[PDB]
């Protein structure tokens, strides 16, 4: 009807061509599955290409290491909200994953022995947090994500993966609680496409563009997590948004955490290395949630830098210039383009900036999307997720640096391995209904001819400034409630939307309008879950509830303590639902998985005080 | 599911039959000295080959020999300024093509490929072209 | 206190039957805009004309999406400073000599297919140990990859080469050729001879006449012209 | 054989350097040996050079064969006429000196 619909039949479909999407794509083709990869961008344009710091793995190239030490760092970094069974799988597969990347042709930096160079990063240590700073961040200078993605894209050219570049996925094809595939729009010719497959993998990235100032690309609009919301399925831990400590002032471009890992320090208006006061042990290499909160207090008290006193400096000129050109060549050019600063003489102005989304589509450690009904987890048949768009959850309330690129390839491969051990290639494609996805086209046509009062760019800016001022680093009850009533008003104001481009071929006005619907659904669940969560854990800091509320008071011996009921403590995942018609947010909770894959091989870490 | 050669064939298949325009190029791109010196090297090269071919055809078709036409021109008693301009116009394309040909041969060794070195070598060719042409024409 | 800057942008709509290419002029106040050209394009799309179409993503010059011809030269809009001289109008065109999908969006399918033809991935003779141990590579052998692996595949260089204009169907172009060289001198690759023999034809490599528009216009400061010359040296010296 | 493209590229640079060396030889040691050497170098260097121009600007199976066939005829008559001038007339080196003495 009006739009020519093209039906496709595959064994599996992967939405997304980033780090996680590519690894799952040709991994399925490597297992013999007729696979389709649907992506709204050319694969090398995805936000993974902008990753700088590196990828963590206990290779032991700089000193003696152990992946169980990396396991402990991630669990403590997550503030005991991450699932320790997923963390176990990621940290154990980390050495084999990075070796697979180097064997693909990734031009890692090298040591005097010819092995992969590793630098220090924030929140990593040896001997289960007792043996000093660890050096397990494998990097390609400071262009690690650029080389990781280009290496993965080159490798994917060796398999029969049917690519569909610049296709915008609209919704999931659901039937009886099972996923039948995806429906998408071809941006080149303007035709609707329905991809039928037994399994579907969602690797669409995060939604950093819900805020006014972010490090993410313009295309990080959380399209896959919005499709999950429209399918009636929940999203997990969306209120945990990571603020990277050093985002450049103005343009918001990321200055890698590797700067502080090579010797960089932070100074305020008095030239004080103030991180020695907040974190006497970790100094500038503490966790990002701690460093970001430390920088914010220094600014709001009155020790900021610049003419407006709204930022601080990142000093690098004390380091030798050869190390700056060899280890950090990327940020040296970026600091000159977007600030006019020479890192060998003057520091870089930086401030906390929205960077990464800890929350996402809830999955198990195998990549299978799960729902939570009556206190038990239920694997959603035929639906998978990996990457930033998923919630393993390996990151919990705060992700450690260089752990996301690891997440991408580890759980992208896990999705392909899980499908290979569950289904057989060539099995009968699950049939759909002759009208599957008709509401997706009806929404696209409505926005295509929208002639209202508020244009799409006008509504997006109102959402971004609302999140920026109401769901910032430090939050409180009264301000979070004021942001909820605004976004719900903004979401209702989407009926007044107005577009100007009536074409269908490369109608970026229409495409960015669809992304606004996706950004709003992510913004609603983020700020509503933040208001409900009355505690302080990880990146979620409540100035009205400044304490971490677990099932026990782990700051004292548990001998003789009464366990807090599940409905009275907050050590649990937040599960959000949204009625897409009205915009009301419904919140439920599920317990955090504390078990590992093998207690004898990797001991579970009980909650304890978190300090750096 | 499509090889590189299949993707290339599909590219020209759907683009040559469509109504898509071809974006402008030569009429809009900003010129530079190395770019302008690249086409001049090709222009002088072709002009020199067509001059050798015309001289070769004249030796096969003209009823008289070369010493006769030299005396004909020498009897017209042309002004030394006009004789200098004719010699300069004949030696200039040969001089430019010769020096810039040496510049090409250095490139074929992999030397002087920095953009600033490309500008230096081009300016060196321009001044040597003028000096060599003016000196030979003054003989 | 407004500082009006004028932009003349190439326009064409495929959904309009019989639409002919044109140049549309916009007025932007630089005091209420970002310092980069992409910031002006995003400001125009958000406020003046939502029908203006262009590729963009990273807005930091790493993804290579916003490649276009600004002020006569190919560059990245997100890293190109806006000319503050209000007397002259900045002209913006798509990448030169490319089939225009819409406005400033060219068709890069052939450019991508050429990058696939050189097999841009690591190849070994004994690939039976794929994923067992890390390959060894000295710091000096790793330094040889500097200036080559940083290519973002924006195609600013190839769309600036006149040889790629006339023979784009069979000439690979500086972007693809430099990546082919990136895998030729990788000490971990074992197919250096096979990658050279692929270019034993009059078009794939030898259409390069060292015009050097490619190195001038590269937004990453790379030298694809020099890499092509190193390929030529290897082509004339290797033995079978 | 299988390296026809790279050998032709090397032969072009060798003839260019050879032709470059004949320019001082024509001024220092003018005579029949340099006259016929210039006749062979100018023809071969120009024939390969104009072939690169045809390869760049001429497209289509029939127009390519026609342009390349006419280039062989042009180069053949060029080399033949230069060899005629060197045997029946004063030669290349002497003709230039007579032209510059005007
Ligand atoms: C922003 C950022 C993140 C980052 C980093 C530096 C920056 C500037 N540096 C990192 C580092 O040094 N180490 C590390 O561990 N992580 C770092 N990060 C975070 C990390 O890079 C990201 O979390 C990760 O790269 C995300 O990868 P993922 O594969 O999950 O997703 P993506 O690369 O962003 O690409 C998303 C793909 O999805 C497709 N898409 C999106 N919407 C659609 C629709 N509607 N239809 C079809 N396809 C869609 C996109 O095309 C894209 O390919
Ligand atoms: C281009 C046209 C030819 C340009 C020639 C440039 C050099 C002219 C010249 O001044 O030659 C002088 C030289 C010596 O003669 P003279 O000065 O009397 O001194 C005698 C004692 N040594 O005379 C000589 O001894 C001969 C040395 C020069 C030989 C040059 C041979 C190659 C010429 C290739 C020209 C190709 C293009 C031709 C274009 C015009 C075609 C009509
Ligand atoms: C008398 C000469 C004639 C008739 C002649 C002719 C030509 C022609 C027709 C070309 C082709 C131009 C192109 O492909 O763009 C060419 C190119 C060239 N010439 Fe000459 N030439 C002469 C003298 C010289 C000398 C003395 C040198 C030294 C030289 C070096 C070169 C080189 C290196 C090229 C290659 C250009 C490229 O690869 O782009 N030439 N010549
Ligand atoms: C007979 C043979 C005659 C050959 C020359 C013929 C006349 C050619 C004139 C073309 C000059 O074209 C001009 O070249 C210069 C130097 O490359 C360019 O300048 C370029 O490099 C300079 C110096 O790094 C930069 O400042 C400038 O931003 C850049 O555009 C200029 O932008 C272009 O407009
Ligand atoms: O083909 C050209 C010139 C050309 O297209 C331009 F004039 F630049 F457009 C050249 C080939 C060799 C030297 S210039
Ligand atoms: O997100 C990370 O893992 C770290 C990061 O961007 C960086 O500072 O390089
Ligand atoms: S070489 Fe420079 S210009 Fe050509 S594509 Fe790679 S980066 Fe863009
Ligand atoms: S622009 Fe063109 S022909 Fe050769 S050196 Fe650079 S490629
Ligand atoms: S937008 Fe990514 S390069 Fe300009
Ligand atoms: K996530
Ligand atoms: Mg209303």
């Amino acid at each position: 009807t009006q739009y020519p619909v093209v039906d496709h039949e595959f064994d599996a479909v992967v939405v997304g061509a980033g780090g996680a999407g590519l690894r799952a794509a040709f991994g399925l083709s490597e297992a013999g599955f007729n696979t389709a990869c649907v992506t709204k961008l050319f694969p090398t344009r995805s936000h993974t290409v902008a990753a700088q710091g590196g990828i963590n793995a206990a290779l032991g190239n700089m000193e003696d290491d152990n992946w169980r030490w990396h396991f402990y760092d991630t669990v403590k970094g997550s503030d005991w909200l991450g699932d320790q069974d997923a963390i176990h799988y990621m940290t154990e597969q980390a050495p084999a994953a990075v070796i697979e990347l180097e064997n693909y042709g990734m031009p890692f930096s090298r040591t005097e022995e010819g092995k992969i160079y590793q630098r220090a990063f924030g929140g990593q240590s040896l001997q289960f947090g007792k043996g000093g700073q660890a050096h397990r961040c494998c990097c390609v200078a400071d262009r690690t994500g650029h080389s990781l993605l280009h290496t993965l894209y080159g490798r994917s050219l060796r398999y029969d993966t049917s690519y569909f570049v610049e296709y915008f996925a609209l919704d999931l094809l659901m039937e009886n609680g099972e996923c039948r595939g995806v429906i998408a729009l071809c941006i080149e010719d303007g035709t609707i496409h329905r991809f039928r497959a037994k399994n579907t993998v969602i690797a669409t990235g995060g939604y950093g563009r819900t805020y006014f100032s972010c490090t993410s690309a313009h295309t990080s609009t959380g399209d896959g997590t919005a499709m999950v919301t429209r399918a009636g399925l929940p999203c997990q831990d969306l209120e945990f948004v990571q603020f990277h400590p050093t985002g450049i002032y103005g343009a918001g471009c990321l200055i890698t955490e590797g700067c502080r890992g090579e010797g960089g320090i932070l100074i305020n208006s008095q030239g004080e290395r103030f991180m020695e006061r907040y974190a006497p042990v970790a100094k500038d290499l503490a966790s990002r949630d701690v460093v970001s909160r430390s920088m914010t207090i220094e600014i709001r008290e009155g020790r900021g830098c610049g003419p407006e006193k709204d930022h601080v400096y990142l000093q690098l000129h004390h380091l030798p210039p050869q190390q700056l050109a060899t280890r950090l060549p990327g940020i040296s050019e970026t600091a000159m383009i977007f600030a006019g600063v020479d890192v060998t003489k003057e520091p870089i102005p930086v401030l906390p900036t929205v960077h990464y989304n800890m929350g996402g589509i809830p999955t198990n450690y195998k990549g299978q999307v799960i729902t939570h009904v009556n206190g038990e987890d239920k694997v959603v048949p035929g639906l998978y997720a990996c990457g930033e768009a998923a919630s393993a959850s390996v990151h919990g309330a705060n992700r450690l640096g260089a752990n996301s690129l690891l997440d991408l390839v580890v759980f992208g491969r896990a999705c392909a391995l899980t499908i290979a051990e569950t289904c057989k290639p060539g099995e009968p494609v699950p049939s759909i209904k002759p009208n599957a996805g008709e509401e997706s086209v009806a929404n696209l046509d409505k926005l295509r001819f929208a002639d209202g009062t508020i244009r799409t760019s006008e509504a997006r800016l109102n959402m971004q400034k609302t999140m920026q001022s109401h769901a910032a680093v430090f939050r409180t009850g009264s301000i979070l409630q004021e942001g909820c009533e605004k976004l719900s008003q903004i979401y209702r104001d989407l009926a007044h939307l107005k577009t100007f481009d009536r074409g269908i071929v490369w109608n970026t006005d229409l495409v960015e309008t669809l992304e606004l619907q996706n950004l709003m659904l992510c913004a609603l669940q983020t700020i509503y879950g933040a208001e409900a969560r009355k505690e302080s854990r990880g990146a979620h800091a409540r100035e009205d509830y400044k304490l971490r509320i677990d099932e026990f008071d782990y700051s004292k011996p548990l001998q003789g303590q009464q366990k807090r009921p599940f409905e009275e403590h907050w050590r649990k995942h937040t599960l959000s639902y949204v009625d897409v018609k009205s915009g009301k947010v419904t919140l439920k909770y599920r317990p955090v998985i504390d078990r590992t894959l093998n207690e004898e091989d990797c001991s579970s870490v009980p909650p304890a005080i978190r300090s750096y | 599911a499509t090889t590189a050669k299949e993707e290339m064939a599909r590219f020209w298949e759907k683009n040559t039959k469509s109504s898509r325009p071809l974006s402008p190029h030569i009429s809009i791109y900003k010129w530079s000295l190395p770019m302008a010196m690249s086409i001049t090297h090709r222009g002088t090269g072709v002009a020199l080959s067509l001059g050798v071919s015309l001289f070769s055809l004249a030796a096969l078709l003209l009823p008289e020999q070369f010493p006769h036409y030299v005396a004909v021109v020498k009897s017209l008693s042309l002004s030394p300024a006009l004789i200098y301009s004719a010699k300069f116009a004949l030696v200039f394309p040969l001089s430019y093509h010769t020096w810039n040909g040496i510049r090409h041969l250095v490139w074929d060794m992999g030397k002087g490929f920095k953009l600033s070195q490309v500008e230096q070598s081009g300016v060196v060719v321009l001044i040597l072209t003028l000096l060599s042409s003016a000196a030979i024409a003054a003989m | 206190t407004s500082r009006i800057k004028k932009f003349s942008i190439y326009r064409w709509d495929p959904d309009k039957p019989g639409d002919k290419p044109r140049m549309q002029t916009y007025e932007v106040d630089l005091n209420k805009c970002g310092p980069m050209v992409l910031d002006a394009l995003i400001k125009i799309k958000n406020e003046l004309d939502s029908t203006l179409t262009f590729r963009r993503s990273c807005r930091e010059g790493i993804c290579g999406s916003c490649a276009m011809n600004i002020a006569g030269g190919n560059t990245l809009a997100c890293t190109k400073k806006i000319d503050p001289d209000l007397s002259k109008t900045t002209k913006i065109y798509p990448l030169p000599h490319m089939y225009v999908v819409k406005d400033l969006v060219p068709d890069l399918s052939n450019f991508y297919a050429q990058y696939k033809s050189i097999e841009p991935y690591l190849k070994k003779k004994d690939e039976s140990k794929q994923g067992k141990e890390q390959y060894l590579q000295s710091i000096e052998d790793r330094q040889k990859l500097d200036g080559l692996y940083e290519c973002i595949l924006c195609a600013c260089c190839s769309t600036s080469c006149p040889s790629y204009w006339w023979n784009g169907d069979k000439y690979l172009g500086p972007a693809v050729l430099m990546q082919a060289y990136r895998w030729m001198i990788d000490s971990r690759d074992d197919y250096t001879e096979e990658r050279l023999a692929q270019l034993q034809d009059p078009f794939s490599l030898y259409r390069c006449h060292t015009i050097m528009n490619c190195t001038r216009t590269c937004p990453k400061g790379l030298n694809p012209g020099k890499a092509i010359a190193e390929i030529k040296k290897m082509m004339a010296t290797y033995k079978e | 054989s299988s390296k026809a493209a790279s050998l032709h590229w090397t032969s072009e640079r060798a003839v260019s350097a050879l032709l470059l060396g004949l320019l001082p030889a024509a001024y220092l040691y003018p005579g029949p040996a340099v006259d016929y050497s210039l006749a062979a170098a100018l023809t071969l260097h120009g024939h390969w050079g104009l072939g690169q121009v045809i390869t760049d600007y001429v497209h289509g199976d029939t127009p390519i064969k026609v342009a390349n066939t006419g280039l062989y005829v042009l180069s053949a008559i060029t080399f033949t006429g230069l060899c005629y001038f060197n045997y029946y007339d004063v030669g290349i080196c002497k003709a230039v000196a007579m032209l510059w003495s005007i």
